[PDB]
Order: structure tokens, then sequence, then C-alpha cells
């Protein structure tokens, strides 16, 4: 039940709420007040999904789908079988996620480490909330939120995107994507570089970070360095999600037409709008 | 307010670092570039040196030729007018031959020939660049993980512009060189194949893409969180585990019931990333060759 | 069809990959132990991988993992409950004893070396010709603790030579001795360096280094562990 080096870190303290009341572990898992909260929210959420399943009349994981209230309900409550369960499940999700983050904070405090992890996780939570809470509130109905179903959530992505033509033309979406692709590129390179140093050619001694800097300078003329790369991975992944949330919060609110037509502002600039030739003249 | 180690508070500089020699031909390294204090707030301030070498010259020449071939075509489409060039920059497109030319190199310059030329230059640029990722690691005595990882990206690229068009029997199937047009190509590809959301290899590629951002956010944040114990000196933590590697492992064990090591996290990393384009390339390669319509395929599960 | 075969094959591969990855990640810290240090009955469903050996440069030997695990240091903690899963209370002063968030690992009592076999980290005064190149130069500033009292003054920066970065501040105390403070644990301001982790009376207790111009991996761990431990253990002497 403990890693060989683990006991010396399992001291009391670091809790945000409850003092010593929940300051303990179950097997590997730390509990804390927010562990209890996570369990409660997650448990209720999962039970309510099972109830939604019974009302839908299926137990198939590929079929269970919990839909938000239809648009006619606006931002009001809805009967349980008609959107109310979605609404309660969504409060449960939010509670579970935020509790998870706060429990991560208690774990940081006990371990004497920085808070970067739950800070990073809060970006994911904020993206979830953009889709289920902020955007629907700004648009005036819960029904603009996505349903909780493996395939139905994808139907929502497709239907929502094509509401604005080819969603590729959302410029915040272009930036978000560039960060996702760049992030995966940097992840591959970070993983490869460390491993190439730690696992050198057969019979050779482990390489050093000097060799990692060297390899990358040789390759592209620059190395960000061992601190820099971890700063970078963090920035790229959080930027991707920040621009994801941004690209959706502006869609259906400040911009609601076909995204492709947004780009006309550039083509229509007075200095060149009327010059013949090219694609747009 | 506590210091978070996202940007440095104090930069230091010493003599230009010329790097490790090992088996590298030093005659082929440049001098050092400038030092950027701006860059140094976040990463290393030093630029260069870079390794040149004849393979390097080949890749760069070939890559520029690819770029200039597309750019010359763009100027032509703009009627050689600078104002129209900038106006319509994202709208120009160098397109592959029509389906009627099949896989022949017989299409006229203005009607596919130039696409094939640009593509030829791209092909030599990328593969010679791949050679370089291998050879630079070799000369340093390092493992070949970078070249192996790069090969996964190359796989999707090759599938899109080369292998799939060959298997389909025409260059018309390949991607155009253009900002907006490559996006239109992508949307069209999905529409024409019955919605890629029904391709299990696309869903997997997405799981790995999102999973890459999840994992880099986790790993980047963890290392910064333990940088107060020297956590980013990962190679020495692998050789000689410190309290940084232990607190990092325990954060995750306590959170989610399991954890990594300082070496092993980098293996989760490399695989999470490379599986994006590995599964992706498979999904695309099967599209139209074996499966015409993913929705239809999915109805039969097979 | 071929697509069905590809997807089925992929999932088999992926199960194999996850098995490989998880077992690779069990090269440290396993076998799992009870709270008393004996092997736990339940080791889980993944077995340990076959050992691998890292060849270390500069005659430092090798590391083979997995291998016999031991703390190699006394741990001054005791149970607070009659069953597994509760916290273990410090039996002494946890900052002095190096437990909880003040923990250190029995790393090699040698300095990390660069690719050329020289000490990776040096006081800047001994590093030719390293100098501050941007930002407020902390050298000469008074150092303030979380009790808002001055504990000393900065007399140097210890720098990572191959990576060209500030790693520690060297701080001289009232008695003329110095201590190292992790760069990540200080705030350089216009008129001072502020250390939230430690109150001024705790600076003397920062682990010292044996040689004034180098620091071993063991000493770094004890220093960094102690300073970070102050966040929890100096909370009484902090201080809005
Ligand atoms: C089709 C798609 C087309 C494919 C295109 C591109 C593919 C790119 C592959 C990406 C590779 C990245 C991984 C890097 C790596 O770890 O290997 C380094 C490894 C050696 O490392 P090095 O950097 O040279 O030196 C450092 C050290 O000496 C040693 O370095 P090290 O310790 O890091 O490496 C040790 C390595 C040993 O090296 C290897 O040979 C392994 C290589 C292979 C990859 C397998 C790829 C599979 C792709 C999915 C296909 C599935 C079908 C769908 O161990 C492994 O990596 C193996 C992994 C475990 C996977 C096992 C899994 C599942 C199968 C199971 C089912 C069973 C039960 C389930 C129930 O490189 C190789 O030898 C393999 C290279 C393959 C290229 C082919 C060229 C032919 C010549
Ligand atoms: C036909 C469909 C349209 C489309 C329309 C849309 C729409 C609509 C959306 C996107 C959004 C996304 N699109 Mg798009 N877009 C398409 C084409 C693409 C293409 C491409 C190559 O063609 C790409 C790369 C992308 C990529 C992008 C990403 C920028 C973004 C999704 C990531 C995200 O929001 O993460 C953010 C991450 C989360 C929301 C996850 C949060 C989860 C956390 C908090 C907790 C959950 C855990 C819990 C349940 C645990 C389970 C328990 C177990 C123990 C694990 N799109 C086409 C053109 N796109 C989305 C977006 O930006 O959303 C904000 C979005 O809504
Ligand atoms: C992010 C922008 C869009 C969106 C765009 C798409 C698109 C497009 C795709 C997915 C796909 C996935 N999405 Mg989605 N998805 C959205 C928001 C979510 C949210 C959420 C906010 O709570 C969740 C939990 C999921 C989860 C899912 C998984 C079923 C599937 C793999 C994702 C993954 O590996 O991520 C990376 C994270 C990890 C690798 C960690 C593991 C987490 C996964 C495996 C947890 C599964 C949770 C699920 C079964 C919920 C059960 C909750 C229980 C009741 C507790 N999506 C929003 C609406 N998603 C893919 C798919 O194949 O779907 C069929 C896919 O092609
Ligand atoms: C309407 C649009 C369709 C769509 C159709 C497509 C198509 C078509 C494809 C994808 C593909 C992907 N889609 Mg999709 N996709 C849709 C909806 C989405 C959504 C969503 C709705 O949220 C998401 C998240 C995604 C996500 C993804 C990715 C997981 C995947 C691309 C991986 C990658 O890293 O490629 C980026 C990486 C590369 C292209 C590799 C590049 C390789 C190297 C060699 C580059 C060399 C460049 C060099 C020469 C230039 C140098 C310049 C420098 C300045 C020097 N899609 C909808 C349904 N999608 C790809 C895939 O694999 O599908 C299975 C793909 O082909
Ligand atoms: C911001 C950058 C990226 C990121 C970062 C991030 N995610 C994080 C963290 C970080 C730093 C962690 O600390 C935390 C973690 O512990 O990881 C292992 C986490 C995490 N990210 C996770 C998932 C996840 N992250 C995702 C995305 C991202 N995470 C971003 C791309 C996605 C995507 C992309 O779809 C998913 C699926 C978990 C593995 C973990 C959080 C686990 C957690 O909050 O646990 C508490 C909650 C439960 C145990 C279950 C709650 C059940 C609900 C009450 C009911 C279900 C409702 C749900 C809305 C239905 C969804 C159905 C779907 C089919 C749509
Ligand atoms: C495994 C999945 C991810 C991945 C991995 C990956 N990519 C890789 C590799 C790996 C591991 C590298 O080893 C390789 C690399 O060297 O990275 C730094 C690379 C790489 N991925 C790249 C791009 C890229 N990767 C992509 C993404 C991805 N790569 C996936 C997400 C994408 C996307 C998402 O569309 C792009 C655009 C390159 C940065 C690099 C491959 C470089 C290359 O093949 O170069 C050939 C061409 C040239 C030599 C130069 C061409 C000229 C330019 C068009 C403009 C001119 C600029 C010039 C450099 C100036 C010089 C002027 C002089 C005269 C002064
Ligand atoms: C250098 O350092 C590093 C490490 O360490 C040395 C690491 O470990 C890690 C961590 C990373 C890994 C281990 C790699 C693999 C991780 C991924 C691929 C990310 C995705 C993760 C999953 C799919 C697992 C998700 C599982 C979860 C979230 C646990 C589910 C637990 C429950 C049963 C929830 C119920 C409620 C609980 C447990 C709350 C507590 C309350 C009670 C017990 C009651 C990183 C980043 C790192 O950089
Ligand atoms: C101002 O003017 C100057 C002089 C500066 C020039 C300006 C340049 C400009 C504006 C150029 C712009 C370039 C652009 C917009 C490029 C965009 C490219 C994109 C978006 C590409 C995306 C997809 C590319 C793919 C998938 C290509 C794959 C290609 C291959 C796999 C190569 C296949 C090889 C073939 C078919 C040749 C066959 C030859 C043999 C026998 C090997
Ligand atoms: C071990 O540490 C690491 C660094 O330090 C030594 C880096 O220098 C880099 C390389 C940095 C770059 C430029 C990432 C490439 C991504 C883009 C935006 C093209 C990696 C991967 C790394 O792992
Ligand atoms: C609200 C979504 C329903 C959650 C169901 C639980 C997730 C199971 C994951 C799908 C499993 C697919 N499988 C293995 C049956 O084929
Ligand atoms: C992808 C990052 C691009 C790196 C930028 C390239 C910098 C190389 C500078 C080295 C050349 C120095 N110089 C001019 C003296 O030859
Ligand atoms: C894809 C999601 C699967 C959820 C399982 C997550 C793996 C956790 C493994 C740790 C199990 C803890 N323990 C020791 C009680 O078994
Ligand atoms: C490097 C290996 C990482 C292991 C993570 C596995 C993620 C698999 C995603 C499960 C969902 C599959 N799906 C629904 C996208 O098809
Ligand atoms: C993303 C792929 C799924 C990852 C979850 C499975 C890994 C957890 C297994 C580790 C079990 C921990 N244990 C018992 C060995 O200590
Ligand atoms: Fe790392």
């Amino acid at each position: 039940a403990l890693l060989s080096f683990e006991r010396k870190y399992r001291v009391p303290g670091g809790t945000l709420v409850g003092g010593n009341l929940f300051d303990f572990w179950v097997g590997p898992f730390y509990v804390g007040f927010f562990g209890v909260a996570t369990f409660f929210f997650a448990a209720l959420g999962i039970i309510l999904i099972a109830w939604s399943a019974v009302l839908q009349g299926t137990w198939n994981p590929q079929l269970i789908s919990v839909y938000p209230p239809a648009l006619e309900y606006g931002l009001g409550g809805a009967p349980l079988a008609k959107g109310g369960l979605w609404q309660i499940i969504t409060i449960c999700a939010t509670g579970a996620f935020v509790s998870w983050a706060l429990r991560e904070v208690e774990i940081c405090r006990k371990l004497g480490i920085g808070y970067h992890i739950p800070f990073a996780f809060a970006f994911a939570i904020l993206a979830y909330l953009t889709l289920v809470l902020f955007r629907p509130v700004m648009m005036g109905a819960w029904g603009y939120a996505f349903p909780y179903g493996i395939w139905t959530h994808l139907d929502w992505v497709s239907n929502t995107g094509y509401t604005y033509g080819n969603f590729h033309y959302n410029p915040a979406h272009m930036i978000a994507i560039s960060f996702f692709f760049t992030n995966a590129l940097a992840l591959a390179l970070h993983g490869a570089l460390v491993l190439s140093a730690a696992n050198p050619e057969k019979g050779k001694e482990m390489r050093t970070p000097d060799h990692e800097d060297t390899f990358f300078r040789d390759l592209v003329g620059y190395s960000i360095g061992t601190l820099g790369i971890h700063r970078l991975g963090l920035l790229l992944s959080l930027s991707a999600v920040f621009f994801s949330a941004l690209c959706m919060i502006i869609t259906g609110t400040i911009w609601f037409d076909q995204w492709v037509d947004w780009w006309q502002w550039w083509v229509k600039l007075p200095w060149w709008a009327n010059i013949p030739g090219g694609i747009n003249g | 307010a506590e210091y978070q180690n996202i940007f440095s508070q104090v930069q230091v500089r010493g003599p230009a670092d010329l790097g490790m020699t090992e088996d590298v031909n030093l005659a082929n390294r440049s001098g050092v570039g400038p030092f950027s204090t701006l860059l140094g707030w976040f990463g290393n301030a030093q630029l260069g040196p870079i390794y040149l070498g004849s393979l390097g010259v080949l890749s760069l020449f070939s890559g520029l030729m690819w770029f200039f071939t597309i750019g010359i075509w763009f100027w032509y489409q703009a009627g050689w007018n600078p104002a129209v060039f900038l106006r319509d920059l994202f709208f120009f497109s160098l397109e592959p031959p029509a389906p009627e030319y099949g896989l022949s190199f017989a299409a006229p310059l203005k009607e596919g020939g130039l696409w094939l030329i640009a593509s030829f230059f791209m092909f030599v640029a990328v593969w010679s660049w791949w050679g370089r990722t291998y050879l630079r690691a070799q000369a340093l005595g390092m493992g070949k993980h970078t070249a192996w990882a790069f090969l996964s990206a190359i796989w999707l690229w090759m599938v899109l512009g080369f292998i799939r068009p060959i298997l389909m029997g025409s260059w018309s199937e390949a991607v155009p060189y253009g900002i907006f047009s490559h996006l239109d190509w992508t949307n069209n590809f999905s529409l024409v194949h019955g919605n890629l959301f029904y391709n299990p290899f696309h869903g997997l590629s997405i799981a790995f893409l999102y999973g890459s951002a999840l994992l880099f956010a986790m790993h980047g944040a963890t290392i910064l969180a333990v940088s107060r114990f020297g956590g980013e000196r990962e190679l020495e933590q692998i050789a000689d585990r410190g309290t940084a590697a232990e607190r990092a492992a325990l954060f995750w064990r306590w959170t989610m019931g399991f954890n990594a090591t300082m070496e092993g996290i980098h293996r989760w990393a490399i695989w999470m990333a490379v599986l994006v384009t590995l599964t992706g390339g498979i999904g695309i390669l099967l599209s139209g060759t074996v499966v015409d319509n993913w929705y239809v395929w999915g109805q039969n599960h097979g | 069809d071929l697509a069905s075969l590809a997807i089925y094959s992929f999932w088999i591969f992926l199960a194999g990959l996850i098995y490989y990855l998880q077992t690779e990640n069990m090269r440290e810290g396993y076998p799992l132990e009870n709270e008393d240090g004996t092997p736990a009955a339940n080791q889980g469903p993944f077995p340990l991988p076959k050992p691998k050996t890292f060849i270390l440069p500069h005659g430092r030997g090798t590391l083979t993992v997995p291998g016999p695990e031991s703390e190699d240091r006394p741990i001054a903690l005791a149970r607070t409950a009659v069953s597994e899963g509760f916290p273990h209370a410090p039996t002494g002063d946890p900052m002095k004893d190096g437990v909880g968030p003040a923990s250190w690992v029995a790393r090699r009592d040698l300095p990390e070396l660069d690719g050329h076999g020289h000490n990776k980290i040096k006081p800047m005064k001994a590093a030719a010709g390293f100098h501050v190149s941007a930002g407020k130069n902390p050298i000469g500033l008074p150092v303030r603790g979380c009790d808002l009292e001055i504990a000393g003054k900065v007399v140097d920066i210890w720098v990572d030579i191959p990576e060209q970065m500030a790693r520690f501040l060297e701080v001289e105390l009232k008695d003329g001795s110095t201590r190292l403070l992790p760069m990540q644990m200080v705030k350089v301001q216009s008129n001072r360096v502020h250390v939230n982790a430690l109150s001024s009376d705790l600076f003397a207790g920062i682990p010292t280094i044996k040689s004034p111009t180098e620091v071993t991996l063991l000493e770094e761990d004890k220093i960094c562990g102690y300073v970070a431990g102050g966040l929890m253990y100096a909370a009484p002497k902090r201080k809005s």
C-alpha cells in the first residue's frame, strides 16, 4: 500500500477545511474534505445518469444520453425526464471537478509543492463551463449546451459547427488548433529528447542536458532548455484550451453568421478592395 | 503573491556555449547567433550554433524551392500585383492535377505540373530533414527517439500527399497548397467519406491529441511545481532519484492512485504524442481505399 | 474487413503498450510496502519489469532498476492510529529531522557534473565570466523572512554553468556564515529579496554545505526540502 519512499511524506497537515477530520488515505488515495465532496458529487451524478438511463430505456454505454432542456425552457428549470436531470448532473459534474481541483490543492500543501497542477486543471474546468454554463447563459438557453452521451455529444459538435458553415474559419479556433498541434509536436520532442539522452547508443554512458541543448542547437539552431520546455508545454496546452473556450464563447453571441464571411473585412479594405485580378476580383 | 517560475527573475550569461563535441564534425557548426534577452525570460537566451552539413543544405534548399514554387504560383494568380497578393494571400491555392491525369506526370504546368514539382521539393526536404534528426543524434551518441517520433508525423503527411493518392490512382486526391484551400480540402474529405466522426481511428487520434494536451499540462505543471527541488534536471533525477521526483510521483499517486517515474513519464509522453499521427494516418489511409463511408461502415461495425 | 482487422489489432496493441508503460513506471518505489517497511501483501496486477542498467558518466558507476529499495536514512515519524492509512506525526522537529514537506532523499553526496565532468553548479564569483545579464541583480540586497525581519544579505548567485541559469542565492547570516536559498523560493524586489517560506529565525537551521564552492546532490536535497518545509512548519510565524 505505500511506495518504498512514501512514508516520510505522509504527515498531518495541509487541509483547507476540517482540520484533521478527513486527513487520511484509502490505499494510495488521499481523502481530505474535498475527497469526500468529490465522492458525493460523483456518486450523485452517476446515480442520476443511471436514473436518466432508466427513463430513456437503455443500459447501453453507446446509447445512454442525457440531454439538456429543449430551447423553449430558456434558462428555467425543466421536468427531470425532460432536461432537469441534465441540469442536476451538470451541478454535480461542476462540484466534482472543482472539488477534485481543491483536493489537489490540499495534496500540494501537504507535499510542499507549487500549485501549478490544479491551476492548470482549472483551465479544463473553465472550458467545460464555457460549453455548459457561460455560453448557454449568454445565448439564453440551457439547450445550447451539449448532451452527455458518447455519440450524442459528437452529434452536438457536428451540428453546432455546421450552424456557422465550415467552423475551420473561426479565427480563435485556428489559433486553438495551432496550439494543440504545436503542443503535441513539443510533447513528442520532449519525450524523445529526454529518452534519447537517458537511453543512448548501446554501451554508452547516459548523456547530459548539455547534450540535449547540443542536439537541438545542431538540429534547428536553438534549444529552449530544460526549464523552458516544461514552461512551454504548460503554456501551449493551456493556450490551446484558453483559445478553445474563447472560440466558443464568441460563437452564437458576438458572431453568429457564417465564419467564412468574417474574413471579408480584410478583402474589403478600401486600398485594395476594387483592384481587379486575383481570387476576389 | 509567491514566485511561480513561469518567467525568470534574473538572467545570467557566460561564455557562448559551443556544445558537446562527441563525434560531431565541428567544421560544420556555425558560430553562435545573437543572445536574446527577450527569449531568456522564458527559455535560453542563446541562439546557435546550428549544424550545417551537406544534407542540411539539401533540405533547406529543397524546402525553400517548395516554398518559392507555391509563392511564384501565388504571384501569378495575383496577376503580379503586390496589393492583390496581400489581399488574396489566404485564398490562393496550388492544386494537384485533375483526376483525368491519374498518376502521370503529364499534366501541364498551370494545371498540376507545378503542384508535382512543389511536392517533389517537399518530399526531399522532409526526408532529408528526417535523415538529419537521425544523424545529429548518432553523432552525439544519443538514442534515435527523435527520428522515430518524427517518422510518426511523416507517416500522416506521406499518407495524405503520397501513399493514399497512389492507392486511389490519382494525384487529384492529394492536398492543395493553400491556407484556406487546405481547410476546404479537410472539410470536403470528411463530407465525402460519410463524416470522420464515424472513423474509429479519427476518434482515437482525437483522444491522443486531447490526451497530449492533458499530459503536457500535467507534466509541465508537475515539473514547475517541483522546480524548487530541482525537478527539471530530469536526467540526474533518473540516475539518482531526489525529493523532486518523489513528491511529483506522490502528488499523482495520492490524486489518482498511480504515478510515473522521472524516466517513465517521458515514455507516456512520447507515445501519447506519436499515437496522434499513427492512428490518424491509418484512419486516412483506409478512407476511400477500403472504406468509402465511415457512417455506413460503422452500421455494420465492419 | 481490413478496417475491422486494423481496429481490433490496434486495441490489442494498445493494451500491450499500456502494460509496457505501466511496468516501465514501476522501476522506482516498488515493491509496495506496509507502513512498517515490510513488503505489502497486495502488489497489484502488474509485475516488476526485468532490470535495466544506466551507465553513468565520469566514473560514477551504474544504476540498475528495479533494485533493492531503502531509504538509507532514519525517518523520525510515528503512527497516530492503530490501523493503516492515517498520518504519521513527527517525533521531533520535522524541519530539523527532514520529514513531511521538509523531506530530503539520500542522494549521492557528490555534485552533479556537466558534460565535461566539471561541477554543474558554482558560485558566480568562481564562474568565468558569468554575470547577471537582465533583471534586478539580487547581490547585495537584504533578505527578509515571512516574519518580516531581515535574516541576512545576498552575497552571490550560484549558477548552473551548462544551462546558464540562476539556481541559488547565497545568503550571509548575522554570524558571517552563509546558506543557499533555492532561486524558485525567493522574490527579488527593488529593495530586498523576500522569502515567504522561512521566518528569519529559521535561516540558521538551513542545512550547510561542506565545501564553500560546490554543493552535492545530497546537500541540495536537504536545503530545498528544508526551505519548502517552512511553508507548512513556519505558518505560525507568518503573517499577513
Ligand atoms: C464539424 C465540426 C467542426 C468543429 C466544430 C467545433 C465545435 C462545436 C467545438 C470545437 C472545439 C474544438 N475544436 Mg473544432 N471543429 C471542426 C474541426 C476541428 C479540427 C480539424 C482537424 O478539422 C480540429 C483540430 C479541431 C479542434 C478544436 C479544438 C480547438 C476544440 C476541442 C478541444 C477543447 O475544447 O478542449 C477543451 C476541453 C474540455 C471541454 C474537457 C473538459 C473536461 C474536464 C473539466 C473534466 C472531465 C473529466 C471527467 C468526466 C472524468 C471521467 C472519470 C474517469 C475516472 C476519467 N476542430 C469541424 C470544422 N470544434 C470545441 C471547443 O472549443 O470547445 C471549447 C467546440 O465546442
Ligand atoms: C472537447 C470539445 C468537445 C468534445 C469533442 C469530442 C470529439 C470530436 C471527440 C471526443 C471524444 C471523446 N470525448 Mg468529448 N468533447 C467534449 C467534452 C467532453 C467531456 C467533458 C467536457 O466532460 C468529456 C468527459 C469527454 C469525453 C470524451 C471521450 C468519450 C472521448 C475521448 C476523449 C479523450 O480521450 O480525451 C482526452 C483525455 C484522456 C485521454 C483521459 C481519459 C478520459 C476519458 C477516456 C474519460 C471518458 C469519460 C466518459 C466515458 C464519461 C463518463 C463519466 C462517468 C459517468 C464518470 N468529452 C466537448 C463537447 N470529444 C472522441 C470520441 O471518440 O468520442 C466518441 C472524439 O472523436
Ligand atoms: C470538417 C472537418 C472534419 C475533420 C476532418 C479531418 C481530416 C481530413 C483529418 C483530420 C485529422 C485530425 N483531426 Mg479531424 N475533422 C473533424 C473534427 C475534428 C475535431 C473536433 C470536431 O473537435 C477535432 C479535435 C479533430 C482532430 C483531428 C486530429 C486528431 C487529427 C490531426 C492530427 C494532427 O496532429 O495533424 C497535424 C499533423 C500533421 C498533418 C503532420 C505534419 C507532418 C510534417 C512532415 C510537416 C512538414 C511541414 C513542413 C515541410 C513545413 C515547414 C514549415 C515550418 C515553418 C518550417 N478533428 C471534422 C469531422 N480531421 C487528420 C487525421 O489524421 O484524421 C484521421 C486528417 O487528415
Ligand atoms: C487544460 C489542458 C488539458 C487538461 C489539463 C488537466 N486535466 C486534468 C488535470 C489537468 C492539469 C488534472 O490535474 C486532472 C487529473 O487528475 O488528471 C489525471 C485532470 C483531469 N482531466 C480529466 C479528463 C479530461 N481532460 C480533458 C482535457 C484537458 N485537460 C485539456 C486539454 C478531457 C478532454 C479533452 O475531453 C478529458 C476527458 C480527468 C482524467 C481528470 C479529472 C478527473 C476528475 O475531475 O474527477 C472528479 C470527477 C469524477 C471522478 C467523475 C464525475 C462524474 C460526473 C459527476 C458525471 C459525469 C458528467 C459528465 C459531464 C458526462 C460526460 C459524458 C461524455 C461522453 C461527454
Ligand atoms: C508526432 C505528432 C506531431 C509531430 C512530431 C514531430 N514533428 C517533427 C519532429 C517530430 C518528433 C521533429 O523531429 C521535426 C523537427 O525537426 O522538429 C523541430 C518535426 C517537424 N515538424 C514540423 C512542422 C509541423 N509538424 C506538424 C505537427 C506534428 N509533428 C504532430 C502534431 C505540423 C502540423 C500540425 O501541421 C507542422 C506544420 C517542422 C517544424 C519539423 C520538420 C522540418 C522539415 O521537414 O523541414 C523541411 C523544410 C525545410 C528544411 C525548410 C523549409 C522552408 C520554410 C517553408 C520557410 C523558410 C524558413 C527557413 C527555415 C529560413 C532559412 C533562411 C536561410 C537562408 C537563412
Ligand atoms: C513574398 O513572396 C515570396 C518571395 C516571399 C514567396 C512567398 C511564398 C508564399 C506566399 C508561399 C505560401 C505557401 C503556403 C500557403 C503553403 C501551405 C501548405 C499547406 C497548408 C500544406 C498542407 C498539406 C500538405 C501535404 C499533406 C503535402 C504532402 C506532400 C507529399 C507527401 C509529397 C508527395 C510527393 C509527390 C506527389 C511527388 C512525386 C515525386 C516522386 C517520384 C518521389
Ligand atoms: C530536455 O529539454 C528540452 C529542451 O531543452 C534541452 C529543449 O530545448 C527542447 C527543444 C525545444 C523546442 C524548440 C521545441 C520544438 C517545438 C516547436 C515550437 C517547433 C526539448 C524538446 C526538450 O525536451
Ligand atoms: C454518459 C455516458 C455513459 C457512460 C458509460 C460508461 C463508459 C463506458 C465506456 C464505453 C465502453 C464501450 N464498450 C467497452 C462497452 O464497448
Ligand atoms: C525553430 C527555431 C528557429 C531557430 C532560429 C535559427 C537561429 C540560428 C542562428 C545561427 C546563425 C548565426 N550566424 C548568423 C552567426 O551564423
Ligand atoms: C480509463 C479510465 C480507467 C480508470 C482507472 C484508473 C487507473 C487507476 C489505477 C489505480 C488503482 C488503485 N488501487 C491501488 C486501489 O487499485
Ligand atoms: C500513451 C498511451 C495513452 C493511453 C491513453 C488511452 C486513451 C484511449 C482513449 C479511450 C477512448 C477511445 N475512443 C473513445 C477515443 O475511441
Ligand atoms: C491512460 C491509460 C490508463 C491508465 C490507468 C492504468 C494504470 C494504473 C495501474 C497502476 C496500478 C498502481 N499499482 C497497483 C501498480 O500500484
Ligand atoms: Fe520532462
